[PDB]
C-alpha cells in the first residue's frame, strides 16, 4: 500500500489532435505511428526571464536542458508510449505496442531523475492524452517476478475501500467497516462580548497642549481594550515606528502597563526619540532604554 | 506484530541499525528508547491478545472434552447438548486444530392426530398406564408407548389401578381386558 | 435508492416488504442480501410461523422416525 | 416458583481512535500516523466484541426452528399462564417481561443490537407456546400437542413420583402454581435488588465510557489538555513534544478501556453459554441435573427476556 501520485482510474484524460497547465504532475500518452512527438518543454512562463526545462528526443541523442544561464545539460497507432512527469524531476515511461486508450494493465519503470528543481506550471510537446495526478493512495499487486500485475484505486468507490481495508483483491460476503464519515465544518464564528472600555488615547493625541521635553508628561494607559488600528492606520502622524514589536501586531497582544509620555520636540531632534539615542533630547531630557519596549 | 517492527514511533528511523549507524551514543540512546517504547508495548498488546484467546479456546477445548466424555462414551440426556433430536450415539473425527463430532440422534418423523384420556375407568376404578399414553384412533382405545405409535390393547399389565372415577378429570371408559380370566374359564 | 433503518442510512440497497432469513445483518433488525439481481435489505424473519393444534384431549404421536 | 437471572450481552460499542485521540485535528493525526497500527487493531478488537453479543443473544434465544403461538383457548388444565403469555395490546411483552424493562435504568459510537427487543420478546413467545403446547416435544423434532395435564403428569413420572400422584391432586397443584406465579410478580415488583445481576451489566459499561471520556481531560504530563491550545500556543518543534505525551496518555488510556471491554466479553460470553444452555436443558426438556434448574425436582422452565 503506497500514499502517493498517481492517476486516478477511470478518470476523463483530455485528448489532443497548446499550452497546458502542470497542476501537480502530468500523466502523458501518445498514440503514435509516425513519431511526431518529439520533445517537452516545462516551465513557468516558458519565456526568457526564468528557466524554463528543455527536453528533446532527436533521433540519436536526448538532449535536455535548463537554459542563456544553463544550469544543466543531460545528453544520451501501434506505438503507445505511456509517461510520467512529476516534481526534483522525475519522468517514468513506458512502451508496448497494441492493437481509443487500451483495456488492460502495465506498470511503468521510471527512466531519469532531473535533481534541478525548476520552478514548473505550465507544459507544451515539441511536436496524444493528457492527464493529471493526484495524491491518492494505491494498493499494488507485485506479482512473483516483482512486477506490478495490478492496482486498486483506494478511492475510485465503496468497493476499492473495502478492497484496500482488507489488503486483500478478494472480498468475501459480508459487511466491513471501512471508513469514517464526518460532516466537516461549513464555516467559522468569533464571538466575543461588546467591544467597550478603549484606552483613551483622547487624552493623549486628542490633547491641547504638548509639554515640554526636558519636562514631558507621562500618563498611565492601562485596564482597558486599546484600539491600535487609528493611530498606525491614520495618515496624519508623520512619524509611527515602535522598537520592540510589530506595529502591525498590537490588535492581538496584551500588555500589563502601558505608559504614554508627550513632549514637544525640534523636527530635526526628533530623530532621537528611539532606544539607544543620543543627543540633549536624548541624553539630557529623555533617555530610552536601549532595550526599549514600545512606540513612537 | 511484525509491521509494528516498521514504525518509527517518533525516532528518526524504524531500522535499529540506521540509528546505530548514523548517530552517535548519546542521541543513539534517546531514538533506540523511543524505539524500544513502542516495541515493548506492541509486544505486550500481543501477549495480552494471546492470553485472552488462549482463555477462550480452553473454554471450548473444555466444553469438547466434555462431549467427548458425555456424548462419545456414554448417552446424554441433556437436551441439544448432542445434537438436535434425542441422542443415540457420537463419533469423534480429529480436524486440525480441533475435532468434530458426528451426533447420530433420533429424530420422530410421521405423527397423526389421536384422541387421549388421562386414565380410564372399569369397575369405579382408575386405571393408569403403567409406561405409555391412553390412544384413540376414533372408536376403541389402546395405550401406546410415548414416541412411536405402537397400540397394544388395554389390559391390567399394561396399567395400575388408584382410586376411583370420581377424582381424575378427565377420565374415560372402555373394558379393561384381564389376560388371566380366559385362563381361569378354560 | 436511500433507506433510513434505524441503523443509520442505507444507500445502495432496495427496501423489500418480504423477510427471508438473515443473509447479511445490518442491525436493528434489518438484514441484506444479494437477491436483475441486486442488494436488499429487508426486516430478518424469526422462522415459519405454526401453531400446535392444542386442545384438551388430542395429542399427536409419531408413527415413524428419522436417523439424522 | 423460583427466578434466575442471567446477563447475555454488552452494549456494542465502537470508538474511532483518531477522533478519540486526535480529535479534529491535522497536526496530532499526522503525529499518530507514526505508531502503526494500533487505532486498527483496537477497532478489530470491538469489532470482535460486537459481533460476539449479536452471536450471544443468537445462541440464547434463537433456539427454536419455528414460530409457535398458543391457541386462543387457554384450557391448561387449570394452569394460568396469563402472566406470562405475551399481551396482545401492549410491544406485545408480557406482563412479567414489562416488570423487568422497567425495572433496569468524542467519537463513541453505539451500535444497535440485531436482534430488537420485539424479536427476542416473540423468541420467548415461541418457546413458552411451544413448551405450553407441546412438551419437551417440539425441541427435539415436530411439536406433538399434548393436554397440559398430561404433559405434566409426564413430568411428575420424571421426578419418580406416580402419575396418578397429579391427576389426583390437579386442582391443589394448579392452584399452588398459580399463587407462585403471583408471588413471583410482587417479589420483582418490590424490590429493585433482585435484577442487580443484570443492571450491574449496564452499570459496568456506563462507567468505563465516563472513565474513557474524563480521560480526555488529562495532561499526561503535556502543559495542557486541550489540543488546540497547546497547538495555538506553541512552536510547532515544542508543539510536537507536548502533543507526543498527549497522545501517548489517550492511545494508553484507550487500550485500557479494550483490554477491560475483551475481559468483560469474557465473563458475558461465559454468562451466555450458561444461559443457552440453560434455555435448551431447562426448558426444552426437563433436567435430571441436581440445582442445574432452580432448588427441588424440576418440573419445568419459562423463558422470559429482560434487558
Ligand atoms: C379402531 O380400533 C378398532 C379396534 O377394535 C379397529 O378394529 C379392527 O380393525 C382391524 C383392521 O381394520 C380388523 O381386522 C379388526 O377385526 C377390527 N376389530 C374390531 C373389534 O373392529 C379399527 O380398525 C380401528 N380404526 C382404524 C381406523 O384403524
Ligand atoms: C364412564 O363409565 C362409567 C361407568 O362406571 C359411567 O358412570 C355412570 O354414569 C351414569 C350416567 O352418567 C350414572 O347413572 C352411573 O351412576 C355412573 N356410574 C358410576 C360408577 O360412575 C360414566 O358415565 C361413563 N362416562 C361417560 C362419559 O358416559
Ligand atoms: C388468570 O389470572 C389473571 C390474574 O391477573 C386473572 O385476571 C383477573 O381476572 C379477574 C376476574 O376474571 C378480574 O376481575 C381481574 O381484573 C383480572 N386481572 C387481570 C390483571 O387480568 C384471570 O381471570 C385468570 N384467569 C382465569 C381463567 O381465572
Ligand atoms: C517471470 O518471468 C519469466 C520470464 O523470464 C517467466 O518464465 C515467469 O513465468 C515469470 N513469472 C511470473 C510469476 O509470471
Ligand atoms: C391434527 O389436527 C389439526 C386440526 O384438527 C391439524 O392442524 C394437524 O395437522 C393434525 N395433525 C396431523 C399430524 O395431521
Ligand atoms: C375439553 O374441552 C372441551 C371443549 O370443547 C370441553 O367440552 C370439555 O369438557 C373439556 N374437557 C375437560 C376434561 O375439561
Ligand atoms: C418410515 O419412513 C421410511 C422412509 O424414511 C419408509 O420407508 C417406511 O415405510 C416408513 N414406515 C412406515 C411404517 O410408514
Amino acid at each position: 500500500s503506497t500514499q502517493d501520485l498517481f492517476l486516478p482510474f477511470f478518470s476523463n484524460v483530455t485528448w489532443f489532435h497548446p499550452v497546458l497547465p502542470f497542476n501537480d504532475g502530468v500523466y502523458f500518452a501518445s498514440t503514435e505511428k509516425s513519431n511526431i512527438i518529439r520533445g517537452w518543454i516545462f516551465g513557468t512562463t516558458l519565456d526568457s526571464k526564468t528557466q524554463s526545462l528543455l527536453i528533446v528526443n532527436n533521433a540519436t541523442n536526448v538532449v535536455i536542458k535548463v537554459c542563456n544561464n544553463c544550469t544543466f545539460e543531460y545528453v544520451s497507432f501501434k506505438n503507445l508510449r505511456e509517461f510520467v512527469f512529476k516534481n526534483y524531476f522525475k519522468i517514468y515511461s513506458k512502451h508496448t505496442p497494441i492493437n481509443d486508450l487500451p483495456q488492460g494493465f502495465s506498470a511503468l519503470e521510471p527512466l531519469v531523475d532531473l535533481p534541478i528543481g525548476i520552478n514548473i506550471t505550465r507544459f507544451q510537446t515539441l511536436l496524444y492524452y493528457v492527464g493529471y495526478l493526484q495524491p491518492r493512495t494505491f494498493l499494488l499487486k507485485y506479482n512473483e517476478n516483482g512486477t506490478i500485475t495490478d492496482a486498486v484505486d483506494c478511492a475510485l468507490d465503496p468497493l476499492s475501500e473495502t478492497k484496500c481495508t482488507l489488503k486483500s483483491f478478494t472480498v468475501e460476503k459480508g459487511i466491513y467497516q471501512t471508513s469514517n464519515f464526518r460532516v466537516q465544518p461549513t464555516e467559522s464564528i468569533v464571538r466575543f462580548p461588546n467591544i467597550t472600555n478603549l484606552c483613551p488615547f483622547g487624552e493623549v493625541f486628542n490633547a491641547t497642549r504638548f509639554a515640554s521635553v526636558y519636562a514631558w508628561n507621562r500618563k498611565r494607559i492601562s485596564n482597558c481594550v486599546a484600539d491600535y488600528s487609528v493611530l498606525y492606520n491614520s495618515a496624519s502622524f508623520s512619524t509611527f515606528k515602535c522598537y520592540g514589536v510589530s506595529p502591525t501586531k498590537l490588535n492581538d497582544l496584551c500588555f500589563t502597563n502601558v505608559y504614554a509620555d508627550s513632549f514637544v520636540i525640534r523636527g530635526d531632534e526628533v530623530r532621537q526619540i528611539a532606544p539607544g539615542q543620543t543627543g540633549k533630547i536624548a541624553d539630557y531630557n529623555y533617555k530610552l532604554p536601549d532595550d526599549f519596549t514600545g512606540c513612537v | 506484530l511484525v509491521k509494528q517492527l516498521s514504525s518509527n514511533f517518533g525516532a528518526i528511523s524504524s531500522v535499529l541499525n540506521d540509528i546505530l549507524s548514523r548517530l552517535d551514543k548519546p542521541e543513539a540512546e534517546v531514538q533506540i528508547d523511543r524505539l524500544i517504547t513502542g516495541r515493548l508495548q506492541s509486544l505486550q498488546t500481543y501477549v495480552t491478545q494471546q492470553l485472552i484467546r488462549a482463555a477462550e479456546i480452553r473454554a471450548s477445548a473444555n466444553l469438547a472434552a466434555t462431549k467427548m466424555s458425555e456424548c462419545v462414551l456414554g448417552q446424554s440426556k441433556r437436551v441439544d447438548f448432542c445434537g438436535k433430536g434425542y441422542h443415540l450415539m457420537s463419533f469423534p473425527q480429529s480436524a486440525p486444530h480441533g475435532v468434530v463430532f458426528l451426533h447420530v440422534t433420533y429424530v420422530p418423523a410421521q405423527e397423526k392426530n389421536f384422541t387421549t384420556a388421562p386414565a380410564i375407568c372399569h369397575d369405579g376404578k382408575a386405571h393408569f398406564p403403567r409406561e405409555g399414553v391412553f390412544v384413540s384412533n376414533g372408536t376403541h382405545w389402546f395405550v401406546t408407548q410415548r414416541n412411536f405409535y405402537e397400540p397394544q390393547i388395554i389390559t391390567t399389565d399394561n396399567t395400575f389401578v388408584s382410586g376411583n372415577c370420581d377424582v381424575v378429570i378427565g377420565i374415560v371408559n372402555n373394558t379393561v381386558y384381564d389376560p388371566l380370566q380366559p385362563e381361569l374359564d378354560s | 435508492n436511500v433507506f433510513q433503518t434505524r441503523a443509520g442510512c442505507l444507500i445502495g440497497a432496495e427496501h423489500v416488504n418480504n423477510s427471508y432469513e438473515c443473509d447479511i445483518p445490518i442491525g436493528a433488525g434489518i438484514c441484506a442480501s444479494y437477491q436483475s439481481q441486486s442488494i436488499i435489505a429487508y426486516t430478518m424473519s424469526l422462522g415459519a410461523e405454526n401453531s400446535v393444534a392444542y386442545s384438551n384431549n388430542s395429542i399427536a404421536i409419531p408413527t415413524n422416525f428419522t436417523i439424522s | 416458583v423460583t427466578t434466575e437471572i442471567l446477563p447475555v450481552s454488552m452494549t456494542k460499542t465502537s470508538v474511532d481512535c483518531t477522533m478519540y485521540i486526535c480529535g479534529d485535528s491535522t497536526e496530532c493525526s499526522n503525529l499518530l500516523l507514526q505508531y502503526g497500527s494500533f487505532c486498527t487493531q483496537l477497532n478489530r478488537a470491538l469489532t470482535g466484541i460486537a459481533v460476539e453479543q449479536d452471536k450471544n443473544t443468537q445462541e440464547v434465544f434463537a433456539q427454536v426452528k419455528q414460530i409457535y403461538k398458543t391457541p386462543p383457548i387457554k384450557d391448561f388444565g387449570g394452569f394460568n399462564f396469563s402472566q406470562i403469555l405475551p399481551d396482545p395490546s401492549k410491544s406485545k411483552r408480557s406482563f412479567i417481561e414489562d416488570l423487568l424493562f422497567n425495572k433496569v435504568t468524542n467519537g463513541l459510537t453505539v451500535l444497535p443490537p440485531l436482534l430488537t427487543d420485539e424479536m427476542i420478546a416473540q423468541y420467548t413467545s415461541a418457546l413458552l407456546a411451544g413448551t405450553i403446547t407441546s412438551g419437551w416435544t417440539f425441541g427435539a423434532g415436530p411439536a406433538l400437542q399434548i393436554p397440559f395435564a398430561m404433559q405434566m403428569a409426564y413430568r411428575f413420572n420424571g421426578i419418580g413420583v406416580t402419575q396418578n400422584v397429579l391427576y389426583e391432586n390437579q386442582k391443589l397443584i394448579a392452584n399452588q402454581f398459580n399463587s407462585a406465579i403471583g408471588k413471583i410478580q410482587d417479589s420483582l415488583s418490590s424490590t429493585p435488588s433482585a435484577l442487580g445481576k443484570l443492571q450491574d451489566v449496564v452499570n459496568q459499561n456506563a462507567q468505563a465510557l465516563n472513565t474513557l471520556v474524563k480521560q480526555l481531560s488529562s495532561n499526561f504530563g503535556a502543559i495542557s489538555s486541550v489540543l488546540n491550545d497547546i497547538l495555538s500556543r506553541l512552536d510547532k518543534p515544542e508543539a510536537e513534544v507536548q502533543i507526543d505525551r498527549l497522545i501517548t496518555g489517550r492511545l494508553q488510556s484507550l487500550q485500557t478501556y479494550v483490554t477491560q471491554q475483551l475481559i468483560r466479553a469474557a465473563e458475558i460470553r461465559a454468562s451466555a453459554n450458561l444461559a443457552a444452555t440453560k434455555m435448551s436443558e431447562c426448558v426444552l426438556g426437563q433436567s435430571k441435573r441436581v440445582d442445574f434448574c432452580g432448588k427441588g425436582y424440576h418440573l419445568m422452565s419459562f423463558p422470559q427476556s429482560a434487558p
